[PDB]
């Protein structure tokens, strides 16, 4: 009960300590996130955008 | 890499325009069709060795016996240094 009222004082918040972040592991946290892999230079989104992999077939 | 012969330029751009014949393009919009996929395009655009020649053809000769082109372009180009070296030391006389 004491850690889910702790929660909710930290909560919407950054810097939560550290036995209530994620216990995860050491490499999938000192490690990149969906977000950061994500961030991408806009010249390759232009190249995404303009020229992508389109869904193509052979009969005819 | 670089084209330098034209039969292969030609052959090349060939199979790109039957590949652009034989395909159909999806948008990016969408709507998606059905396709019925096939496994491989290497089948349907088989590699295809060329002709050379029908079988048949008329015999013509020329008298050179196929042998001493053959043995004197040998000797010319073993000798062609000595022969310039001969026209050029001639050529610079006087």
């Amino acid at each position: 009960q004491q850690r889910e009222a702790v929660r909710q004082l930290y909560k919407g918040k950054k810097y939560q300590p550290k036995d209530l972040r994620a216990k995860k592991t050491r490499a999938l946290r000192r490690a990149l996130t969906k977000f950061e892999a994500s961030q991408v230079t806009e010249k390759q989104r232009k190249k995404q955008i303009a020229f992508p992999q389109r869904k193509y077939a052979i009969k005819a | 890499r670089q084209n330098r012969n034209q039969e292969i330029f030609d052959a090349n751009v060939q199979r790109l325009k039957e590949y652009q014949s034989k395909i159909i393009v999806f948008p990016r919009n969408g709507k998606a069709p059905e396709a019925e996929q096939v496994l491989s395009a290497a089948a349907t655009f088989p590699i295809a060795q060329p002709a050379t020649d029908v079988e048949a053809r008329a015999v013509q000769d020329n008298g050179e016996s196929a042998f001493r082109t053959l043995r004197l372009a040998r000797s010319e180009k073993k000798f062609r240094g000595i022969r310039e070296k001969r026209a050029r030391e001639k050529a610079e006389a006087e």
